[PDB]
């Protein structure tokens, strides 16, 4: 499965996504330190519940000094505060954000301890104009993690009749000693499994072995003109993204059509179901047909519907062998 | 490479096969892609491939229609070759097979071919034979012309033509209406046992020809009439290809001396000539009754001739003899000696699940109305066997036929297909047929998986765990093979045995006092051997001996007659228990309410080594019991079950049930009286408590506690 | 050695097939030299009620046929008869008369020195680590029978084997295997059963 890195445009595999995006965010600090630290807070940290609490606690510190900009006790954010330590100090990228939006990291004597404590102290340049922090606060709170976009890898194929021409050896149908002994052992084991007296826990331990193999799917569409349209989808993707994918591939993206699933169930564009709920994962072929309303006009006008896809995709058609 | 062993289908559809996903990934084909299957005699078939969670990695699942087109059988190997180049067809010419279009006329396309292919996009190859069901007939068609070649996918724009006379079936083509494995409903385990014993020597005869060790010479199928004894024998022969020879008692016994024995041995000679072959002898007890029952020369001589013919099977290679009887003890015991008919299978009576499957089989060709609920029918048809469910479906169809045909008024040799197409069997027609049908196996014991679950038992949290450990430990890792339950009545002894059987999906055999007493009273304790033999055949099962002291009590209990704690039946039970191993997948549970008068032999090492006390429920358990009993009814929020449980300190689980049932009855009465309220109110429980009493006294609890401490 | 079990004596009575008693003694005559062992001699008295029963004695069809065959068996055929029961108080006294099973031997639960001997004997087939304290185990298993002491040693053997097999995915049974075995082993004979046997033995003087 292939993805596009949102910050670079690079082509990556499923395992290479975090490595490239993280590097792009760390380099982005040379253009916009605030935007880079915002991406770093949401992207690097896997625990999004803590990230949401972290950025909300940062927003409160910024509004506190906004309400009382003349009081020095709101100008310094203590890094050892119970709420700061749990929500902000535990996340990667939160320190870079404070520096990016005008806070200096300093050590100040404590009111009751000899050891100096860590503070983020807002400079006079930014404190004089609260509008800067107010914009940076909204830029952090409205942000999302950076994740590589799934590459559809839109391709059209033309099957070659040569792939179906093959003859078997004369001994093909003569089974070996291992194949015959294995089959008889499976018959004896199947009778034994039906005879075994076991609890539900033992039954589930065996059944559960088939539950974890797939999270992506490859879909193909068989078109009336003999062409095959293929693309890549996430297991949780909705049926509406498949209709949008096909519409982009069609010569006429506006012309009504239906997609029929391999089990005989018609998939409607208005049905917001996931591909792993409709039985289209890890792979499936869909059957393409135009709506009957337009087919009646096409036939009545004497027009042969000899082209389904746009020439922009067909010029790159590959053969299947 | 790219070749799998042919197995049975799960999806009955004729255009699809199922693979295990890892093989579809190696073949680089997707769910719904069209593939070719390469079979024997340079034949091929085109179909759609899907996947499921049950197909073996090295097998392909396909139904009878696909196997016949490939001229292959279960256990063979075929090659899978994806063919994405298949295009949509323009014109396909399909004609019926004459063998299945007889007595029926009209427009077969509109009734059968059109809805079958319409928007189905089924792959079709020239020469294919496929089955379309409807109109209470099974009509199959052969494809004679395709504009594209040699195969295509039918589309809504494809012309479907059907002009010409029906096609006469070729001698190499088998009828799809012949009984096979897909026509057998319940008794799946028994069919699997026959496969293990029979399919190998028939599909791979060379494995037994090169060695001096013969395959099983005879299999005795026994059980009530109408359970599928003959159906299994025919299905196995038809699926493997072995020649099937039908013999029955009356056919041989009706013949005169000399002719009778000649016909019996002639059939055996024919089986050798047509080997591999299966010889099915029905009513074995009629052809070979016990000799001591008659002085006739013909009856003795026929038994002797059958005995020698069975022994001659060491020469008649690849011939297997199967026989059917009502009971294994109703036949001449000589047949069951080493060899001959030393292997037997108990077919039994289908349970609720099997009965539903049987009904679905008989309705294969039947058009049902939307209100028909075959699962509800299967639940009501207790005591019925497949022969009775076949009659049930036929009678329901005949009632529907009369209702509509009396409006059609067509008097001719054939009936139009459109008339049959519009005919449907509704719930009123099955309900009528149920009232007229009478089960043939109502007196025989029905053994099935119980429906009692752990949520139906209040309290006893530790006993639930103990039973799960006793069954789970010998499977996950000498373990005991039985437990005795003792304590006051009405605390869940029976439910515990059923609930563990339920969770294990094990058969539950319920033996009650009256059954133990009947065997004692009639001096028929020999039936205990059949009970334990049933427990083995029913494995996995829980064999529950309730009221173990019912005979000791009937003989006096506290006073006594000529006996004491032991009797005819208990001693035979002790005998059989010594012959049952922990590996037989049978868990024996006993119960008694009077442990002081029970034969102590049952608790000796090797038998009921586990001993569990079931006390009266405590306060939190009584609440759980009340909630379980009311789990199936609407209850108002004003009902305080915890307060009730606090009061009913001396009540057993059975006594708390009476309170719940009285409150339910009162709610029903009030609702009916108002119609002439929708939920059970506190007023109904307050009235119920006025009549309910504790059934277990304080002195009885002391009796049980003393026993518990005596044995520890 | 010919093993005759209670279920055979019980079936013969209920099925009115005492002729099978002759088959048992005839087999012993033909198998000679042999020891004909009649287990569960109490099964006949129990069949008549055992703990309750009627008001009569223990005499019945099966015991009468057995006693008849015993009287007709000569010691010159090299056939010796041994009986056993777990309920000696209800054995038909006729079988204890001169010419029958007149000799009575009491077999109690093993004592302190016997239990150690049993634990040691069961381990002759496997190496035993020096840290295994068999006398300590015998002291704890005061209420255990020889059958229960065997389970302890055999379970410890299985546990040592389990570890040995796993080590290749050990050369001897270690103290940990015996201490673990003690977690599952239980006594099969209760204190009330012991007193019943001791009181009977005392009654015989
Ligand atoms: N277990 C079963 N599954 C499906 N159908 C069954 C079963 N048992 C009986 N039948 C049906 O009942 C009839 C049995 O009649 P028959 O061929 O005489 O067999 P038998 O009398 O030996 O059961 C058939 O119509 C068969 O389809
Ligand atoms: N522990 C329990 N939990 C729930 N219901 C119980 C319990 N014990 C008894 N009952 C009620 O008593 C009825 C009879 O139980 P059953 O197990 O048949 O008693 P027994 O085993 O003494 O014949 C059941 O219908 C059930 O509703």
């Amino acid at each position: 499965v292939y993805f596009t890195c949102p910050l670079t445009g690079a082509t990556l595999r499923k395992d290479q996504r975090d490595a490239c995006i993280k590097e792009a965010i760390l380099l982005h600090f040379s253009t916009d330190p605030v935007a880079a630290s915002i991406m770093k807070i949401y992207t690097f940290n896997k625990d999004q519940d803590r990230v949401k609490l972290g950025v909300d606690t940062i927003a409160k510190y910024l509004d506190n000094i906004h309400l009382h900009p003349e009081e020095e006790k709101y100008r310094k954010i203590k890094l050892q505060n119970k709420v700061f330590q749990e929500r902000i100090n535990c996340l990667e990228g939160t320190h870079e954000f404070f520096e990016a939006i005008g806070f200096q990291k300093v050590l100040l004597p404590a009111q009751d301890q000899e050891d100096p404590e860590e503070f983020y102290v807002l400079s006079e340049t930014t404190l004089a104009q609260p509008q800067s922090l107010e914009r940076h606060k909204e830029q952090l709170l409205a942000a999302e993690p950076v994740r590589a976009k799934l590459d559809r890898q839109r391709r059209v194929f033309q099957p070659s009749p040569l792939a179906s021409q093959f003859e078997l050896p004369g001994d093909f149908f003569n089974l070996t000693a291992e194949e015959i002994k294995r089959e008889q052992r499976l018959r004896s084991e199947a009778v034994e499994r039906l005879s075994v007296l076991r609890t539900k826990a033992m039954r589930e331990k065996e059944e559960q072995r088939g539950l974890r193999k797939y999270n992506y799917t490859l879909l193909r569409v068989r078109l009336p003109d003999g062409c095959l349209l293929q693309g890549t989808f996430y297991a949780r993707e909705r049926l509406g993204a498949v209709y949008g994918f096909v519409r982009e591939a069609l010569q006429s993206d506006w012309l009504p059509f239906e997609l029929l699933a391999s089990g005989g169930q018609k998939l409607s564009e208005d049905e917001n179901l996931a591909l792993n709920e409709c039985g289209l994962v890890p792979s499936a072929l869909l059957t393409f047909s135009w709506d009957m309303a337009v087919l009646e006009d096409i036939k009545a006008a004497g027009a042969e519907p000899d082209s389904i896809l746009k020439p922009e995709l067909l010029s790159a058609i590959e053969k299947l062998l | 490479p790219n070749r799998l062993i042919v197995d049975e289908a799960i999806n009955e559809d004729n255009s699809v096969v199922s693979l295990s996903q890892p093989k579809m990934d190696e073949l680089q084909l997707f769910r719904g892609d069209t593939v070719l299957l390469k079979g024997k005699k340079r034949r091929e078939a085109v179909c759609i491939v899907l996947s499921d969670d049950t197909c073996s990695d090295e097998k392909i699942r396909m139904n009878r229609v696909v196997r016949n087109n490939l001229r292959v059988r279960l256990g063979d190997v075929i090659s899978i070759q994806p063919c994405p180049d298949v295009k949509y067809g323009k014109r396909i010419h399909v004609l019926p097979i004459d063998d299945t279009v007889e007595g029926i006329t009209g427009n077969l396309f509109e009734v059968y071919l059109k809805p079958y292919f319409l928007e189905a996009y089924r792959p079709i190859r020239k020469g294919d034979i496929f089955l379309v069901r409807g109109g209470m007939r099974a009509v199959e068609f052969k494809v004679v012309e395709t504009d594209p070649s040699p195969y295509c996918i039918v589309a809504p724009d494809t012309v479907i033509h059907c002009e010409g006379e029906p096609i006469k079936r070729e001698d190499e083509e088998e009828s799809l209406n012949e009984v096979g494995y897909d026509d057998i409903g319940g008794c799946r385990k028994q069919l699997a046992q026959i496969k293990e014993m029979v399919e190998l020597p028939l599909r791979h005869p060379a494995l037994f020809k090169a060695i001096g060790v013969k395959p099983p010479r005879g299999i005795l199928l026994y059980g009530p009439p109408g359970t599928g004894k003959t159906l299994i024998a025919r299905a196995v022969a038809n699926e493997t290809g072995a020649f099937f020879f039908l013999i029955n008692g009356p056919e041989i016994m009706s013949k005169l001396a000399g002719e009778s024995e000649s016909n019996l041995r002639k059939a055996f000679e024919e089986a050798e000539k047509n080997a591999p072959a299966i010889i099915f002898i029905d009513e074995l007890d009629a052809i070979a009754p016990k000799r001591e029952k008659t002085h006739g020369e013909v009856e003795r001589r026929i038994v002797s001739q059958l005995l020698t013919l069975m022994d001659g099977l060491k020469q008649r290679a690849h011939v297997i003899v199967m026989a059917a009887t009502n009971r294994p003890n109703s036949i001449d015991p000589a047949l069951r000696r080493f060899g001959r008919f030393d292997r037997e299978v108990d077919i039994g009576i289908p349970d609720a699940t099997g009965r539903l499957e049987i009904l679905q089989i008989h309705t294969k060709n039947m058009k049902l109305a939307d209100d028909v609920d075959l699962e509800q029918v299967a639940n009501e048809t207790h005591g019925h066997v497949g022969a009775d469910l076949a009659a049930l479906c036929s009678e329901a169809a005949l009632q529907a036929i009369r209702k509509k045909m009396d409006l059609i008024d067509l008097e001719d040799e054939t009936i139009d297909a459109e008339v049959m197409n519009s005919l449907a069997v509704t719930m009123d027609d099955f309900r009528w047929a149920l009232s007229q049908s009478n089960p043939s196996a109502l007196r025989e014991t029905v053994v099935e998986v119980p429906q009692v679950t752990w949520e139906d038992i209040g309290g006893l949290e530790d006993v639930k765990r103990e039973l799960q450990e006793l069954v789970q430990y010998p499977v996950e890792h000498t373990p005991s093979k039985g437990v005795l339950f003792y304590g006051p009545p009405g605390c869940g002894k029976t439910l515990l045995a059923k609930a563990i059987a339920n969770e294990c999906q094990a058969n539950f055999i319920s033996i009650k006092g009256p059954e133990l007493l009947t065997m004692w009273f009639g001096e028929s304790e020999a039936n205990v051997r059949e009970i334990f033999d049933k427990a083995r055949q029913a494995a996995p099962c829980v064999l529950f001996f309730d009221e173990l002291d019912s005979i000791a009590k009937a003989r006096g209990g506290n006073i006594g007659d000529g006996g004491g704690a032991a009797d005819r039946v208990i001693n035979q039970i002790l005998t059989e228990m010594d012959g049952m191993s922990t590996k037989k997948n049978v868990f024996i549970i006993g119960a008694t309410n009077r442990p002081d008068i029970i034969d102590p032999a049952i608790l000796r090492p090797g038998r009921l080594d586990q001993l569990i006390y079931i006390p009266l429920p405590d306060e939190k358990s009584r609440v759980a019991i009340l909630k379980a009993n009311l789990r199936k009814s609407p209850v108002a929020k004003d009902v305080d079950l915890e307060f009730l449980a606090k009061m009913t300190n001396g009540f057993s689980g059975a006594d708390l049930t009476e309170i719940c049932q009285r409150a339910c009855k009162l709610a029903i009465r009030e609702s009916i009286e108002s119609e002439i309220v929708p939920e059970i109110r506190r007023d109904h429980f307050e009235e119920a408590m006025r009549f309910a009493r504790r059934s277990v006294s304080d002195n009885d609890i002391r009796k049980y506690e003393m026993f518990a401490q005596t044995l520890q």
